[PDB]
RNA sequence: AAGCAGCUUUACAGAUCAAUGGCGGAGGGAGGUCAACAUCAAGAACUGUGGGCGCCUAUAGAACUUAUAACGAACAUGGUUCUUGCCUUUUACCAGAACCAUCCGGGUGUUGUCUCCAUAGAAACAGGUAAAGCUGUCCGUUACUGUGGGCUUGCCAUAUUUUUUGGAAC
C-alpha cells in the first residue's frame, strides 16, 4: 500500500547505510547513505564505499549523484 | 449439417462464426440482463444495439427505417407487438467494442417494464451478472426502479443505469439548460440515494444519457473520447472527464466551484455537453440546413447526405443524432468498467445456490431459467456456469422444485435425476436463433431437449466422477421479485377438450414462470398471475397460440391467508395423543424481516427484537409460520425424535388453513402440551401424529380468534396537478385505496401518489383510473411487499348480511370471503368452528358455557 | 496508467531481474512507474542457498530492471 | 421548388411557413395530439366493442356479430354462491382487457394497451422556457488552454426565433409533422375526422353527442 | 507506412532474427502486426511458423518489402 | 495507434505465446494485458533459450521485456482492423 | 482549426507526345392534373423452370411473418349466402357476418410524345438479352513534374524506467 516514493522517503528519514545494486551489472554493490532523492529517483548517497564481489573489500566514493536509471536494487544494510 | 438450415439469418457487421469463438471464453461474455420500469426503452435501446449490429433488418420497412415508429426488433409475439408491450425474455448475441477497440460479445435480455412481469426480471436478475436499469427522466425515479436498485442489491448484481429519454424532457418539458441539469442532479441524486454502497454518476461509467427514440446512447467518457479528444490532450483529458459532472464552472482554462462572478453559470455538464446538445436538437428542428450542414461538416466532423438533407424533422433529426454519435461503443465501454468478475461472480453463484467451494472443472453444472416457445418449439434458456456442454451429449437434469430436499440427502451423505440429450443448442438473435454446436462456460443459450425434465427452473449438470456427484450444489427455486396472488378460475366450455386443456396448462407453467397453477380436485382450474395484465396475456397465449378452446372464465379473485388477532384462550388436547397448541401474531417488524445456527438465530430473535431465552431458544422452526416448543416436560429426547415429524404435519398444517384451506400467515405456534401414550409404533405414531399437528394448529388459530389477510397491491400513480383531486375521489370509492405520499416529480407536471389498494377492490383499476383522468394519469399496480391486511369484519359470525347479486356491507365481508372460498374449494359442502376440529362434546359443552 | 497488481497484493512474488537475478519477497507498493516494494526480500544467489538479504526492512526495486514476477 | 412541378404531385416546405399554416390551423385543429389521450377510442378498441358487443358509453353500439344464446345453465364454475361480487367489473373493463374479463371472446384485436404518460407542455413566452405548471426542483486537469470552448460555440443563442414554433411543431399530428408530402385530393382531406374522435367535452346538447356516436357508427364501420 | 499495408514484409530485429508476414497494422511506436509470420534465423533452415504476430517497434530494427499483397 | 496495443487487449483469455528479451518463451491463456504492454498469464508454461522447460501458475512480465507475443489466429478476422 | 510535406484533384506549362494505367463517356437532365403499356407489401428458405457461374439474377409453388396503420393517415356502391325487424310482394330496404365484384383515386417501371436548361463528342465501330458502355475496340483528362484547391494523413509538444534519443563495447 505504501508507494514507493515515500518508502524511498522512508529510508531517507530512517537514514539508516543502504546498499544499492546496480543495472545489468553484477560486479558492483553500493553502500551508503541516503541524503536525499529527486522525482526521477536519482539518489544522493553518502559515505558510498564499492563492494565488488569480485571477501568484499572497496574504496569509498564520498558522496555521489547516482543518476536512477542505473539504481537497480535498493535496500538497507 | 445445418449450414442449409439457416438461410434466414440476416447477415452480421461482424462475422457471426468469431463471436462463438470469443464465446470460448468466459471471461470475455458479459450478460446484461438490460432491466427498467414500464414504457422506459428498453426494447428499444436493444434494438439500437441490434440495428447497430446486424447489417440490414430484413422486418424493417421504410417507415420504421426513418424512425416514426420506433422499431421494437427483439418482441417477436404477435401480443407483443399489437399490445405493444413485451412480456418473454428475448435478447441477443452482439459482439460489441469499448473505447478502447477490444471486442467483448454481450448477451443482452430485455425484461418486461411492465410490473406484472417482474418475473421476467427475477429470471433477468438471476440470469444477467450485470444490470442495466432504464430509467425515465420524466417518470423520474420511480419506486418500481427503487425496487429494482433494492432487489439487485440483495442478490448481488452489478448494475449500470441509462438515463433514457432526454429528448423528452428537451422537446415535452422545454426545460431550460441549467433547470435541466437540475433535474439530473435529482435523479442521480435519488440513485445513489437508493444504492447503500455505491456512488453512480457519469464519471467512473455508470450513468449512461440516452434517448432510444431518436437513438442515441452516450456516456460523458464516451463523448469527451469522441469530440474533445482533438482539442485536450491525452494527458488531462481522462481528469478533465472526471471533474466534467459538477459544483465546478468554466471561463477559459479556468475552474472554480463558484461561478466566480462570471455572467453565467454553467456547470460544467451544462456548457459543455449539455449546451452542445440543446443547440443541436434546436438547431436540427429550427435552422436552415446549409448553415447547420455547415457546422456539422466543421464541429463533428458529419456530412450530410442530400436524401437526408431532405429528410422531415424527426427523422432528419434522428439521423444527424445517428451521426453526431456515432455507433453505439460508449455503452458497451460502461457495461465493461461497470462489472468485474472477480468479487461478484462467485458471491453471485453462492448467492443463488448454496456458499460453496468453487466447482469442480470437469463437470458441467449449469442454471436451467425459463422454457421459452421461440419458433412455436419448446426451448429452454440455460446458463453454463461451469464445464462445456456439447449437442448430442446425455445430461443430468433436476428441476429446482426439488433441490433442498436432495441438498439435505447430501449433508446426510443409480441416481433419481432424469436425464435428456440435448437435440440442439442456439444462441439467441432476438427474431433469429443462430444454432451452435457446443456451449461454454458463463453463457446465455437455448436448448431443445430440456424443456421434458423440468416443471420451470431446473440445474443441468453431467459429472465425469461420483465424487462431484458428491461435491454437486444444486440451485435453489428462482425467488420471483414479486408474488402472483392474482387468481381466475378457468374450465373449458367443451369439458370434452378438458384434456389438451391440461396440457396447455402445463406448457404455460413453462412458458410462463411465475404463473402458479393449481389443480382443484373438484374440476375447477385455478391460475395465479402477478396481476391483471400478466393474467390476460396468459389467456390469449393459452387459447390462440397452444390449446385452442372456449375457455370460460371467473371474475379476477384473489388468495386470502388466515391468521389471527389475539391469542388463544384455551389450549385443547387433540385426540382421533393430546397436542395442545397455542397461537399468536407475529410481531410488525418479525412479519416483514422473515417474509424478506440455533445460538446465532436466538441471538438475531431476542437482540434484534423481543424475546425470552426459553422461548428464543426453543423455536424450532420457520416457514413461508414459526413453530416453537414451551412445556416444562421438553425434558425427554422424545420430541427430539419426532422433532421432524412435528415439523412436517406442521407443513401440512400451515399449507392448508383452518378457514379456506390458504396459506397460514404471520402466527407463531407454541408447543404447550404432547402427550403421547404407554406404547409405541414409529409407524402409527408418526401417522397419527401429522392429522394431530394439522389439526393442533387448526385448533390454534380458531381459538385465536382468526381473521382473513387480504392482500395489497402497491399502487404507484402517475397524474398530474389538476387531475389529482378526482384520483383522490377514485381512492374514496373502494374499501381500499388508502393514499400515503404524493411525491412531486421534479420539472414535471406529474405527480405520482403511492397508494395501497387491495387486490379485491382493483379490478381493471388502471383502466377505470385512465378513463376518469382521461390518459393524462397512469396507474400501475404492484404487489411483491407480501403485505397482507385484514379484511374488515369477524369471520366466525353466525349473522352477517351477505347480498346474493350485490357487494357485501364492510362489517360482513370477511364472512363472505370465508363462505366463497370455502366453497369454490367445495369445503362446504352444503362457520367452521372447532366442532370438526374435535372439540369433542363435552368439552364443546364447556366452550359454549364460555 | 496505472498498472493493477491488486491480485498480487500481499503475496509472495518471485522476480526475475536483469543480469540473470531472482528476487522473492511479498509485495507492499508500487506505481506507475512500476517500482516495487517488496517485504522479505530474498536474494538467490547463483547457486545453492537463498540468501535472506532484508527482513523487516523491507526494500524498494525501480520497474525496469524487473523481467517478470510470478506468484 | 416547394412543389412537385405543374403536374403538382408532391410539396415539400420550410420549417417558418409550416409554422404558420399550423397557428393558422390551430382553430380548425383542437390539438389532440396526444395518443394516450385516446385510451379505448383505437379503432382496435371500437372494433373490440363490436365483436364483444359491448358500447363505450362515448363509442358507438353495434350489433353483436354472434346472436347471443346462453348455454351456460349455471355449472358449478361462476355460481352465485361461488364468485364474489365486490368491483361491477363495468363494459369499459371488458374492453380494456378482452381476453380476461370477458369469456369465449372471438376475433378480438389485441389493444395497444398505452404510450408513456405525456408529458407535453404547450407554450401560450420564449423557447425553452420553464413552465410555471412544473413542480420545482429541489438540489442539494485545472490547467487547459485558452483555446477548447465547449462545442458550437460562436453559435450565439441557443434559441433560433424559429425553434419555438420549431419544437410546437414538432409535435403536430400527421397534417403538420412532416415537411413534404403527397398531394391528396380535397374529396381526400377529412377535416371534421378529428372532431368526432375526441372525446365530447361535458355540457353538450345531448343531440350533439348523439351525432359524435353516429359519425363514429360510420367512422368504425 | 500505410501505402505498404497487407504486403508482405521481411523484418529483421535486433536479435537478428527474420520474421515473414503481411502486415496487418502499425502504430506510431511501429508495432507491427504480422499475418501468418514464420521466424527464421541462420539462412531455408532454423525455420518456424509463428502465425498471426505482433512484433514491437522498439526491438524492430529494420523492414522490407517481400511478396505481393493479396 | 489504437490496433497493436487494442489487439493486445482483444488477446484476453486466449493461449498466447510469448518470447522475451532473453529468449524465455511464456506460453498460456492471457488473463489481463495493460495498455503499456505489460502482460499477465495463467496457467504458462515457459521454455528458456536453452531449452529448460518448467510449468507455472500466475505470471506477470513487463511490456519493454516483451520480444514479442503471437496470439492466435482467430483475430485475424476481427472487429479491429475494420476501417 | 493555420502553415509545411504527402495524397486526391485541378486551370493548367509541362515528360511521353509511343505501349500504357486510372477515372468518365460509346445516346442528356428537368419538367407535363401528356399519353400508352405492364404490374403493384416487402419475404423466402426449399424446389422447379433459365441465365450468370454449391452461390447470385429472373419466374411460380407450397411452408413458415405481420398486410395493418396508412397501394389511399380517405372511404363509397352493388352481387351471392346466413341472420335479425319491414314482411306481406317487386322495388328501396335498417344492421351485421362471410366471399366476390364495381367505382373514386395513387405509386411505380417501360416506352412514346410535348415545353425549358445545357456544350463536348470518341455521342465511332461490332457483337444480344426481357434490359443497358452488358461486352470487345474506342476516345476525353491523364499514367512522372511546379504554381492553385480539399483531406484521408504526420510535425508544429514530448532525451528521465513500458517503445524513437540505446546498457553498450569487447
Ligand atoms: N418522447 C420519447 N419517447 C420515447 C423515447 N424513447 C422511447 N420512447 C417511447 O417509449 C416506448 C417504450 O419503449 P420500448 O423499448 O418500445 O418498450 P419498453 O421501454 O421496453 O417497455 P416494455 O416493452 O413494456 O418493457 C417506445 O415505444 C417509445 O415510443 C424518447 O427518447 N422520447
Amino acid at each position: 500500500m505504501v508507494p514507493p516514493i515515500n518508502c524511498i522517503f522512508n529510508f531517507l528519514q530512517q537514514q539508516t547505510p543502504v546498499t544499492i545494486w546496480l543495472f545489468e551489472q553484477i560486479g558492483i554493490r553500493i553502500k551508503g547513505k541516503i541524503v536525499g532523492f529527486d522525482e526521477f529517483m536519482n539518489v544522493v548517497i553518502d559515505e558510498a564505499v564499492e563492494i565488488p564481489v569480485n571477501v568484499e573489500k572497496g574504496t569509498p566514493l564520498g558522496k555521489i549523484l547516482l543518476k536512477g536509471d542505473n539504481i537497480t536494487l535498493i535496500t538497507s544494510a | 449439417i445445418f449450414t442449409q438450415l439457416k438461410k434466414n439469418i440476416p447477415k452480421t457487421r461482424y462475422n457471426r462464426d468469431y463471436m462463438l469463438s470469443m464465446a470460448n471464453i468466459p471471461e470475455r461474455i458479459i450478460n446484461v440482463g438490460v432491466i427498467g420500469p414500464l414504457h422506459s426503452g428498453k426494447t428499444s435501446l436493444m434494438d439500437l444495439l441490434v440495428i447497430d449490429s446486424h447489417k440490414r433488418i430484413p422486418d424493417m420497412s421504410k417507415n420504421v427505417e426513418l424512425g416514426w415508429k420506433p422499431l421494437r426488433y427483439l418482441d417477436n409475439l404477435k401480443q407483443e407487438i399489437d399490445r405493444g408491450l413485451s412480456i418473454k425474455l428475448n435478447g441477443s448475441t452482439l459482439l460489441c467494442t469499448d473505447l478502447e477497440s477490444k471486442s467483448r460479445m454481450i448477451n443482452f435480455l430485455d425484461a418486461p417494464g411492465h410490473v406484472n412481469f417482474m418475473d421476467e426480471t427475477a429470471v433477468a436478475l438471476a440470469a444477467s451478472d450485470l444490470v442495466l436499469i432504464v430509467i425515465d427522466v420524466v417518470e423520474g425515479v420511480t419506486f418500481v426502479v427503487e425496487q429494482l436498485i433494492k432487489q439487485s442489491i440483495k442478490n448481488n448484481v452489478a448494475m449500470c443505469f441509462v438515463i433514457n429519454k432526454l429528448d423528452r424532457l428537451i422537446l415535452d418539458l422545454k426545460l431550460p439548460p441549467m433547470d435541466a441539469y437540475l433535474k439530473l442532479n435529482h435523479i442521480i441524486a435519488n440513485i445513489n440515494s437508493f444504492t447503500k454502497g455505491n456512488v453512480f454518476s457519469p464519471i467512473d461509467n455508470n450513468i449512461i444519457f440516452a434517448s432510444t427514440k431518436l437513438g442515441f446512447t452516450f456516456t460523458i467518457k464516451e463523448f469527451v473520447s469522441y469530440y474533445y479528444a482533438h482539442s485536450i490532450p491525452s494527458s488531462k483529458i481522462d481528469d478533465f472527464t472526471t471533474r466534467l459532472w459538477g459544483s465546478v464552472y468554466y471561463h477559459k482554462g479556468n475552474f472554480r466551484t463558484k461561478p466566480f462572478e462570471n455572467v453565467e453559470k454553467y456547470p460544467t455538464f451544462v456548457e459543455f455537453i449539455l449546451i452542445p446538445l440543446y443547440k443541436i436538437f434546436s438547431y436540427a428542428l429550427s435552422m436552415e440546413k446549409d448553415k447547420l450542414k455547415n457546422l456539422l461538416r466543421s464541429n463533428f466532423r458529419v456530412n450530410l447526405s442530400q436524401e437526408a438533407l431532405q429528410y422531415d424533422p424527426q427523422p432528419f433529426l434522428k439521423h444527424v443524432l445517428q451521426l453526431i454519435f456515432r455507433q453505439q461503443t460508449g455503452l458497451v465501454d460502461a457495461i465493461t468498467r461497470c462489472y468485474q468478475p472477480f468479487e461478484l461472480f462467485d458471491n453471485k453463484t453462492a448467492h443463488l445456490s448454496i456458499p460453496g467451494k468453487s466447482t469442480p472443472e470437469g463437470t458441467l453444472w449449469a442454471h436451467v431459467l425459463k422454457t421459452v416457445d421461440y419458433g412455436g418449439a419448446e426451448w429452454s434458456l440455460v446458463r453454463i456456469y461451469s464445464g462445456l456442454l456439447k449437442r448430442g451429449d446425455t445430461v443430468r437434469i433436476l428441476d429446482t422444485s426439488q433441490s433442498e430436499s436432495r441438498q439435505k440427502r447430501q449433508l446426510h451423505d443409480d441416481d433419481e435425476t432424469p436425464s435428456c440429450e440435448v437435440e440442439e443448442i442456439g444462441l439467441l438473435g432476438g427474431r433469429y436463433v443462430y444454432p451452435v454446436h457446443e456451449a461454454h462456460k458463463g453463457q446465455i443459450v437455448l436448448i431443445k431437449g430440456i424443456s421434458s425434465a423440468y416443471i420451470k427452473s431446473a440445474t443441468l449438470y453431467s459429472v465425469k466422477s461420483k465424487e462431484d456427484m458428491k461435491q454437486l450444489k444444486f440451485f435453489k427455486p428462482l425467488d420471483y421479485i414479486t408474488e402472483a396472488v392474482f387468481k381466475i378460475v378457468l374450465q373449458p366450455l367443451l369439458p370434452r377438450e378438458l384434456p389438451k386443456l391440461l396440457d396447455a396448462l402445463n406448457k404455460i407453467s413453462k412458458y410462463y414462470p411465475g404463473v402458479i397453477i393449481k389443480v382443484e380436485e373438484s374440476g375447477e382450474h385455478v391460475i395465479l398471475g402477478n396481476g391483471e395484465l400478466y393474467m390476460d396475456c396468459l389467456l390469449y397465449d393459452l387459447r390462440a397460440s397452444y390449446a385452442k378452446i372456449e375457455i370460460k372464465i371467473s371474475d379476477p379473485l384473489t388468495v386470502f391467508s388466515e391468521s389471527c388477532s389475539n391469542e388463544s384462550f384455551a389450549s385443547i388436547p387433540v385426540s382421533n395423543l393430546s397436542i395442545s397448541v397455542a397461537a399468536e401474531p407475529m410481531d410488525s417488524k418479525m412479519i416483514q424481516d422473515l417474509s424478506r445456527n440455533p445460538r446465532k438465530l436466538s441471538k438475531i430473535l431476542r437482540t434484534e427484537y423481543g424475546w425470552d431465552s426459553l422461548a428464543s431458544r426453543n423455536v424450532w422452526s420457520f416457514y413461508n409460520l414459526i413453530n416453537d416448543t414451551l412445556p416444562d416436560e421438553i425434558s425427554p429426547e422424545l420430541l427430539s425424535k419426532y422433532k421432524e415429524q412435528i415439523i412436517q404435519g406442521f407443513y401440512w398444517a400451515v399449507k392448508e388453513g383452518p378457514l379456506a384451506e390458504e396459506p397460514i400467515y404471520g402466527v407463531q405456534y407454541k408447543l404447550l402440551s404432547i402427550s403421547v401414550p404407554s406404547d409405541v409404533n414409529i409407524d402409527v405414531m408418526k401417522s397419527q401424529i401429522i392429522p394431530l399437528m394439522k389439526k393442533a394448529c387448526y385448533v390454534g388459530l380458531l381459538t385465536a380468534i382468526p381473521i382473513l389477510l387480504e392482500p395489497i397491491y402497491e399502487v404507484d400513480i402517475t397524474v398530474h396537478a389538476p387531475l389529482l383531486p378526482i384520483v383522490e375521489e377514485l381512492m374514496k370509492k373502494r374499501r381500499g385505496s388508502r393514499i400515503y405520499k404524493t411525491i412531486k416529480v421534479a420539472g414535471t407536471p406529474l405527480l405520482e401518489v403511492r397508494g395501497q389498494v387491495p387486490v379485491i377492490e382493483s379490478a381493471g383499476f388502471e383502466t377505470d383510473l385512465r378513463l376518469s383522468t382521461n390518459g393524462l394519469g397512469m396507474c400501475q399496480l404492484y404487489f411483491w411487499h407480501k403485505i397482507w391486511r385484514k379484511v374488515p369484519g369477524d369471520v366466525l359470525d353466525k349473522d352477517a348480511f351477505i347480498p346474493k347479486l350485490k357487494p357485501a356491507p364492510i362489517n360482513s365481508l370477511s364472512r363472505d370471503f370465508v363462505m366463497k372460498t370455502r366453497r369454490r374449494k367445495g369445503i362446504s359442502t352444503g362457520g367452521p368452528t372447532l366442532e370438526k376440529y374435535i372439540s369433542a362434546e363435552l368439552y364443546a359443552q364447556l366452550r359454549e358455557n364460555g | 496508467s496505472t498498472p493493477e497488481l491488486k491480485k498480487y497484493m500481499d503475496k509472495k512474488i518471485l522476480l526475475n531481474i536483469n543480469g540473470s537475478r531472482k528476487v522473492a519477497g511479498i509485495l507492499r507498493g508500487y506505481d506507475i512507474f512500476l517500482n516495487v516494494v517488496l517485504d522479505d526480500a530474498m536474494e538467490i544467489n547463483g547457486e545453492d542457498p537463498a540468501n535472506n538479504h532484508q527482513l523487516g526492512l523491507q526494500t524498494v526495486i525501480r520497474g525496469n530492471s524487473i523481467i517478470s514476477l510470478e506468484a | 421548388k416547394k412543389v412537385n412541378g405543374t403536374s403538382y404531385k408532391k410539396w415539400s416546405f420550410d420549417l417558418p411557413e409550416m409554422s404558420n399554416l399550423y397557428r393558422l390551423s390551430t382553430p380548425l385543429r383542437d390539438e389532440v395530439t396526444d395518443k394516450n389521450y385516446y385510451y379505448l377510442f383505437d379503432k382496435k378498441s371500437f372494433f373490440n366493442g363490436k365483436a364483444l358487443n359491448n358500447a363505450i358509453p362515448g363509442g358507438p353500439k353495434f350489433e353483436p356479430l354472434y346472436p347471443r344464446e346462453e348455454e351456460e345453465d349455471y355449472n358449478e364454475f361462476n355460481s352465485i354462491d361461488r364468485v364474489i361480487f365486490r368491483v361491477p367489473i363495468r363494459s369499459e373493463y371488458k374492453v380494456a382487457f378482452p381476453h380476461l374479463y370477458n369469456s369465449r371472446p372471438r376475433s378480438v384485436r389485441i389493444p395497444w394497451y398505452n404510450n408513456p404518460v405525456s408529458c407535453i407542455i404547450q407554450n401560450d413566452t420564449p423557447a425553452l422556457f420553464f413552465d410555471p405548471s412544473l413542480n420545482p426542483i429541489p438540489h442539494f486537469d485545472f490547467t487547459l488552454p485558452e483555446d477548447f470552448a465547449p462545442l458550437l460555440a460562436e453559435e450565439e443563442e441557443l434559441i433560433l426565433p424559429n425553434t419555438k414554433d420549431a419544437m410546437s411543431l414538432y409535435h403536430s399530428p400527421f397534417p403538420f409533422n412532416r415537411t413534404k408530402g403527397k398531394m391528396v385530393r380535397a374529396q381526400d382531406v377529412a377535416l371534421a375526422k378529428k372532431w368526432f374522435l375526441q372525446h365530447p367535452d361535458e355540457e353538450y346538447p345531448v343531440k350533439v353527442k348523439v351525432s359524435y356516436q353516429k359519425l363514429l357508427k360510420n367512422y368504425v364501420l | 507506412l500505410a501505402n505498404l499495408i497487407d504486403y508482405k514484409l521481411r523484418v529483421l530485429t535486433q536479435d537478428g532474427r527474420v520474421y515473414i508476414g503481411q502486415l496487418m497494422a502499425f502504430d506510431k511506436h511501429m508495432n507491427l502486426v504480422l499475418n501468418e509470420c514464420i521466424e527464421e534465423r541462420v539462412p531455408k533452415v532454423e525455420k518456424r511458423v509463428l502465425g498471426l504476430t505482433i512484433l514491437r517497434g522498439e526491438q524492430i530494427l529494420s523492414t522490407v518489402v517481400e511478396d505481393k499483397p493479396l | 495507434n489504437g490496433i497493436p496495443v487494442k489487439l493486445l487487449n482483444e488477446a484476453q483469455g486466449h493461449i498466447v505465446s510469448l518470447e522475451l528479451t532473453t529468449g524465455a518463451t511464456y506460453r498460456g491463456k492471457l488473463v489481463e494485458s495493460e495498455d503499456s504492454m505489460n502482460v499477465q498469464l495463467r496457467d504458462v508454461i515457459a521454455t528458456e533459450p536453452q531449452g529448460a522447460v518448467t510449468h507455472m501458475d500466475q505470471i506477470f512480465v513487463r511490456g519493454s521485456q516483451i520480444k514479442f507475443i503471437v496470439v492466435p489466429d482467430l483475430l485475424k478476422n476481427a472487429p479491429l482492423f475494420k476501417k
